[PDB]
């Protein structure tokens, strides 16, 4: 195919950190950057810098009380915010640092003008890896995040294709973007997360929608410590059976890095290859895409498997040696591109998943 | 110059040190680059939007930001007062709580009497019954709702949780021993596959976990019953072979009475055992929560005689 | 004293117990039934059928009496934690259109039911004699069977996700927040 | 067929405290209150394992919104909020009714996090000091970059800066220095430049001693069940646990004479069996050498006359039935276990050899700055040496005594990307294996069953009777309490069947 | 348990006598 490939990336996103024992870094897609420059990437891709976005464009979702607060809160006069803070949960779990505003516009602006290039034909795969932050919901921050720029893209992708695709394939279950579209039926959402005692608590498999939207959100619950094989084997067939029975204009896809193997906060069992595929056999159907990055927490790991997705995006595979990045002692061992599945044990049985899958085909039996 | 400036990092080092020479010890053994980028960065602005004094709370006994009284030892909340006092619109000035205002300003233990006389002969044109209680509310601090330990004890199936929720019977690698009795030795049989399954520990693959319901003990394959993990932290799990004890009919409510102490339990017979329209409310063998007794043979005519009519009506 | 509280109207105060407390609902207010409107109710119902200008009388007296302990105690002995929320948004509503808070014409029909349910509690810390505290606690139990007689009228079973109508709202996160954590 | 049905029924329940639920949901239905839905669905959940009553029930009462568990629905006063961005489209596309609100959905109980061994632990922090490192340093060298901008301007993206000077000038002057630049940059530049001097240094030589580091803990990191393994091998491969999987196993057939079914697809691994076995029993100083040479004739013996391989290519490298008692069993499968092991290392062999042979090494800085041989420097890094046989020697060199335990489980994870950890215990095994001979050696019924077992063995034509007599042969030693298992061979496809006649034979 | 099949007998015949 060969497509014509945009790739958005702002230099200063890395310069903002949260809590020095905090698990979310974005310096992870600093990184990325060099493994996709010194592979020589650039000259198959078109880079560019977005726009931050303003404060009216976040308000397309989120409360204008909540962006106020977002714009005006420092670690210098949290003190003179507290009924905000327990009101919108910018507490402990996602805390405030230097950069939040400009941190959270850089991710809206880059995934609004990957989604705005897409709409007028300039591309017809956008990559946009400061996004990806799924767990804000219109009015908290969640998850480590505070602002749903996939919400604010898929809004963009709204005004000029019919229907719409999001597939989420970090462990966590894409609460925010699922109950931004709960109602609607021209954004079909399709996460496949870990759920069990786990941190999102929802995304169960009858939570199919609600109204005008039902059978329209697709759930995939998972047991911890789970192959490529496995996931191949359950991600393939929803996926197909979601672009024949759905037939959507455009797709978003979340590639977080939690489902890789050495995660800090994930359970999940997937190599660089096994979470590479996903992206390239989703990317093997001809409509436009759009591509954000999510979790990971090691971030070696997520580094490596992004550019190697970004690699896959642009036709070419990449050897397994490394270029003599900036950020060369990270990549420990034997500094191969490749990351390595553990031994830890598959829960997930066929009979699980023949019912699982069962379940959902049933559901969707009614989208088309 | 500022020297200050080295206080410390996450290597427990002031970041211009080193090694830490006893971590050395104990850590050792013994296609071009990116400044490419800002001149291949075209930024791209084509959206298409760009043209746009305890620990506790003295009313509800929990924790929180408290807003104490200089004179009274019992901190308040914000919502915990009356009327409550948002944080922003502080009063700024002398706060004390309403017994503490009572005893400190109309403190008149000698003369008291001539002010609750007075409020009772104002009050006797109209209301003199409740004219005691009207007086002596103000003589008290805010507090919060709870019910006076007799209604919560006439159901023994309630109890309080630790802040005063409400909480009822509800509330709560390769592991061969979780498909043993743990009581009698024998294999717990799942009820829908008839299998134990245990697997082996040369092969782990081929065991499937079992769960053993809270409530009536029946074992339980977490793939026979489709469920993805166990359940640790919530409520009691219970497993699909139990009554519904909420049904909404087609919209109409129907619940089960809660259970009531045995001693104001009535119970009762019907003498027909032929048809009764009663409610779900029976016992397998203030007149208002009786327990009736269906005498299960009766309900092998009863079911029956209801889908023969639902045969008759539904055949013309 | 000895105050016989029905077992159904029992069932009723725990079942807004566990709705409050446990499932973090709020009472829809302003209620479609107030307190007002099912005093006045029972009084226009059964003062007709006394005779007795004594008997006639003191039920009027009683009511009065009621409705004034409800609106003096309600903010301050008569809501959990969680509603002292939905109290001061009130309050700042009304203060906004410079209108006095009327909670008998607010509330309804379970404040009160909860109003007597502690008045056996209430009466205990006072001076009050016991030939008037009989007659308290009978006028109580007389209304109380009033109430039971009339109870699928004040307490129906309506779920918040099927209904607009019902007497309970669900409490979003933000407001149970603001609640439950300031 | 109706009143036999709720007889059926009572019999397939087979309990009374669900049979009473049962009753109870079909007095529920019958009091007007269930519908249709939820009454079949309660008896499908009771009695649709059966497909005979439950499709009869179907057929016979003429049978022929779903709100998720996870969302909860707000009044329509607590939607309109101010969006200020919101048109027309993206008002009618959100949703603002229905919350999940995770606290809610977990029943305000919380979650339960993963399990990560120290070594990740400690990967974790290494990587926690390399962020700070970077970070620091990236932003200081971006604000040196944009003052040295300023500085060549001057001869004739908001916060960042303010952030890097408030961290370098800690005095609580970098307020005033800050408005100072606002409207004196060189001092602030080659101050700058000389702290991220200072960084960089450390940055070299903690990033020395974090390589050092983490060679010795990253493949440790992912043996998740190899750390384990010793203990859980210790607990779970004793006489019970084998007992009690053959007797599930049974009791799950019974519930509807091959409980367990094992296959050799090779012939040189009971070679290499023998080769360890010989191997512990030399180096032991539990036997004497009587007992010893006893140990190995026994051994061999037995092996040749059960799988028939041979009697000389052994020492220079028709169906048949064994009815044997617990410890002629229990010694089975710790010959099965071993055999298993070994050829589930021997089955990638070529995959794992050209892995190790085709193992490219990076020249850009790993040749030109960092060599790291420290599994080279003790010859445990399979150059050469076909992976199975070096194991085999490893596992020699472990059972004489000469290599330890934690380098031969860190060459084997480094050999087989820790997908060989289950010969982390194979000296236990063999030494488990030879007690166990020698145990069913000692005993006087052991060895006359095993007698037994010679004589039909070497016998080889027999009539129907054998299979009667020898039990009861064997019966005539075996107690009235223990267990017999009926070993049935297949030699024409080296298939082994086991059954586990616990007392069903009296 | 035998009153019952005979009333299920008798119950029986007089619905198919009603669908004579
Ligand atoms: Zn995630
Ligand atoms: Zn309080
Ligand atoms: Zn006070
Ligand atoms: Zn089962
Ligand atoms: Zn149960």
């Amino acid at each position: 195919d060969k497509r014509r490939v945009a790739y958005f990336y702002d230099a200063d996103v890395g310069n903002y950190a949260y809590g020095a024992g905090h698990p979310m870094k974005p310096h992870r897609i600093r990184m990325a950057h060099s493994l996709i420059m010194n592979y020589g990437l650039y000259k198959k891709m078109e880079i560019y810098r977005a726009k931050p976005a303003t404060k009216q464009e976040m308000c397309q979702f989120h409360t204008d009380e909540y962006i106020d607060f977002l714009s005006r809160v420092t670690p210098d006069n949290l003190e003179m915010f507290k009924r905000e803070s327990v009101k919108f949960n910018v507490g402990d779990d996602c805390p405030v640092f230097d950069g939040l505003y400009e941190y959270c516009s850089i991710s809206g602006g880059g995934s609004m003008e990957g989604a705005a290039r897409l709409n007028r034909g300039k591309c017809d795969v956008a990559v946009n890896y400061a996004g990806g932050l799924h767990h804000a919901k219109k009015s908290e921050a969640s998850g480590f995040c505070y602002l749903n720029d996939i919400v604010l893209g898929i809004i963009e992708l709204l005004r000029y294709h019919p229907r719409v695709l999001y597939i989420d394939i970090d462990v966590h279950h894409g609460d925010g973007v699922e109950e931004a579209f709960y109602t609607t039926d021209r954004v079909m959402t399709c996460s496949f997360h870990k759920y069990g005692e786990f941190f999102p608590g929802t995304g169960e498999l009858r939570d199919i929608g609600v109204g005008a939207g039902k059978n329209y959100a697709v759930n995939v619950p998972l047991r911890d410590g789970i192959d490529d094989a496995t996931y191949r084997s359950v991600f393939e067939p929803v996926i197909k059976k979601i672009m024949e029975w759905y037939q959507p204009s455009a797709v978003v896809l979340q590639c977080g890095g939690d489902s890789l193997s050495g995660d800090r906060l994930g359970c999940f069992n997937l190599s660089m290859e096994g979470h590479a595929n996903c992206v390239n056999y989703v990317k093997s159907f001809g409509i436009p895409m759009m591509v954000v990055g999510g979790g990971g927490y090691t971030m070696r790991n997520v580094a490596r498997t992004w550019c190697f997705e970004t690699g896959l995006l642009n036709n070419v595979v990449l050897d397994k040696d490394l270029p003599y990045n900036e950020y060369y002692e990270y990549y420990g061992p034997d500094y191969k591109l490749s990351v390595r599945p553990s031994n830890m044990f598959n829960v997930n049985t066929p009979e699980y998943l023949d019912k699982v899958m069962t379940n959902i085909f049933a559901n969707l039996e009614n989208t088309k | 110059t500022i020297s200050e400036d080295s206080k410390v990092s996450v290597t427990g080092l002031p970041l211009n040190k080193g090694p830490s020479e006893k971590i050395k010890r104990e850590s050792l053994w013994n296609d071009l680059k990116t400044f490419l980028t800002e001149n291949m960065t075209e930024e791209s602005n084509i959206r298409s939007t760009i043209g746009w004094n305890e620990d506790f709370c003295s009313a509800c006994n929990q924790s929180g930001s408290f807003l104490c009284c200089d004179t009274c030892p019992k901190s308040f909340h914000f919502l915990c007062l009356d009327p409550p006092i948002d944080p922003n619109n502080l009063p700024k000035g002398d706060w004390h709580c309403n017994e503490c205002k009572f005893k400190i300003f109309i403190n008149n233990s000698m003369a008291t009497l001539k002010k609750i006389e007075s409020n009772f002969i104002k009050q006797n044109n109209n209301v003199k019954i409740f004219a005691k209680l009207l007086f002596n509310i103000d003589s008290h601090n805010p507090k919060q709702f709870q019910l006076p330990n007799y209604i919560k004890e006439t159901f023994p199936a309630v109890k309080t949780g630790s802040r005063g929720q409400y909480s009822d019977e509800n509330d709560k690698s390769y592991n061969p021993d979780t498909h043993i009795d743990s009581n009698s030795g024998k294999f717990l049989i799942c009820y829908k596959c008839n299998q134990t399954r245990l697997g082996s520990w040369s092969h782990p693959e081929n065991s499937r976990l079992i769960m053993t319901c809270d409530y009536c003990q029946t074992p339980w394959h977490l793939d026979c019953v489709p469920r993805a993990s166990f359940k640790n932290l919530g409520s009691k799990w219970k497993c699909p072979l139990h009554s519904p004890t909420k049904v909404y009919k087609k919209y109409k409510v129907w619940k089960k009475q809660r259970l009531i102490n045995k001693k104001n339990q009535l119970y009762y017979e019907p003498l027909q055992k032929i048809g009764y329209q009663n409610n779900g409310n029976i016992q397998i063998i203030n007149q208002d929560f009786k327990i009736t007794q269906i005498d299960e043979n009766s309900i092998k005519y009863d079911f029956f005689d209801k889908i023969y009519k639902s045969k008759m009506v539904q055949k013309r | 004293i000895s105050l016989q509280i029905p077992i159904k109207l029992k069932s009723v105060l725990v079942d807004d117990w566990e709705y409050v407390t446990k499932d973090k609902k709020i009472c829809r207010l302003p209620a479609d039934v107030t307190v007002e409107m099912v005093l006045n109710k029972y009084e226009h119902e059964v003062s007709q059928e006394l005779e007795s200008p004594g008997s006639q009388s003191q039920l009027s007296e009683y009511c009065a009496g009621l409705k004034l302990y409800f609106d003096k105690c309600l903010g301050n002995m008569l809501l959990y934690r969680l509603e002292r929320l939905q109290y001061d948004e009130l309050l700042k509503k009304s203060s906004k259109d410079q209108k006095p808070l009327v909670p008998i014409r607010i509330y309804g029909a379970i404040h009160l039911l909860r109003l007597i349910s502690v008045l056996p509690e209430l009466i205990s810390s006072t001076t009050m004699d016991l030939q008037s505290c009989q007659l308290l606690i009978k006028q109580t139990e007389d209304f109380l069977v009033w109430l039971l007689m009339h109870v699928d009228e004040y307490f129906n079973d309506k779920d918040p996700n099927r209904s607009d109508d019902a007497l309970y709202v669900n409490t979003s996160s933000q407001y149970e927040g603001v609640a439950l954590g300031m | 067929e109706e009143v036999t049905f709720f007889e059926k029924a009572k019999r397939y329940i087979g309990n009374k405290h669900l049979y009473t639920e049962f009753l109870k949901i079909l007095n529920l239905y019958s009091q007007d209150i269930l519908d249709l839905d939820d009454l079949v669905e309660k008896v499908d959940f009771y009695l649709g394992s059966n497909k005979e009553l439950f499709t009869w029930f179907k057929n016979f009462v003429g049978y022929q919104e779903a709100f998720g568990p996870s969302y909860k629905r707000l009044p329509k006063s607590d939607t309109f909020m101010p969006c200020s961005g919101r048109d027309d489209m993206c008002w009618e596309v959100l949703n603002d009714e229905w919350v999940g609100h995770p606290v809610w959905a977990s029943e305000d109980s919380g979650f339960i996090a993963h399990r990560k061994n120290q070594y990740e632990e400690t990967l974790f922090k290494i990587e926690e000091e390399r962020h700070e490192y970077d970070f620091y340093i990236e932003s200081n060298l971006r604000t040196i970059q944009c003052l040295e901008t300023i500085v060549n301007k001057i001869e004739n993206s908001m916060t960042i800066y303010k952030k890097v000077i408030r961290k370098v000038y800690d005095k609580e002057r970098g307020f005033e220095i800050i408005d100072a630049l606002h409207e004196t940059a060189p001092v602030v530049l080659k101050r700058l430049k000389q702290k991220d001097e200072e960084w960089r240094r450390a940055q070299r030589e903690w990033n020395k001693v974090w390589r050092e580091l983490e060679q010795k803990v990253f493949f440790k990191s992912l043996d998740h069940l190899g750390l384990t393994f010793k203990q859980a091998d210790k607990k779970l491969l004793t006489t019970k646990q084998l007992i009690s999987e053959i007797s599930s196993i049974k009791v799950d057939q019974t519930n509807k004479k091959s409980q367990l079914d094992f296959d050799f697809p090779d012939k040189n691994i009971f070679y290499d069996i023998l080769c360890l076995a010989d191997t512990f029993i030399t180096h032991t100083t539990a036997y004497s050498n009587p007992d010893k040479e006893r140990l190995k004739d026994l051994l061999k013996y037995f092996i040749s006359l059960f799988f028939s391989i041979s009697f000389e290519k052994i020492e220079e490298s028709s169906i048949f039935n064994l009815f044997a008692n617990t410890n002629i069993y229990i010694f089975f499968r710790h010959w099965t276990t071993i055999y298993e092991r070994l050829l589930e290392i021997k089955q990638m062999n070529e995959r794992v050899t050209k892995e190790i042979n085709t193992r490219s090494t990076v020249t850009f800085a790993k040749d030109l700055d960092l060599l790291s041989s420290q599994l080279s420097e003790m010859g445990l890094d399979f150059v050469g040496e076909d992976a199975y046989k070096q194991v085999l020697r490893l596992s020699r060199r472990l059972i004489n005594g000469d290599l330890e335990h934690q380098w031969f489980e860190e060459s084997l994870r480094q050999a087989y990307n820790n997908k060989a950890f289950k010969l982390y215990t194979i000296d236990k095994v063999t030494q488990s294996l030879v007690k166990h001979a020698h145990t069913l050696m000692t005993d006087a019924k052991t060895a006359e069953i095993m007698a037994l077992f010679v004589k039909d063995r070497n016998a080889s034509t027999t009539s129907a009777k054998d299979q009667i007599i020898y039990r009861l042969q064997v019966r005539s030693h075996m107690s009235n309490t223990e267990n017999m298992f009926r070993i049935e061979f297949d030699k024409r496809t080296l298939h082994v069947s086991i059954q586990y006649i616990a007392l069903d034979d009296l």
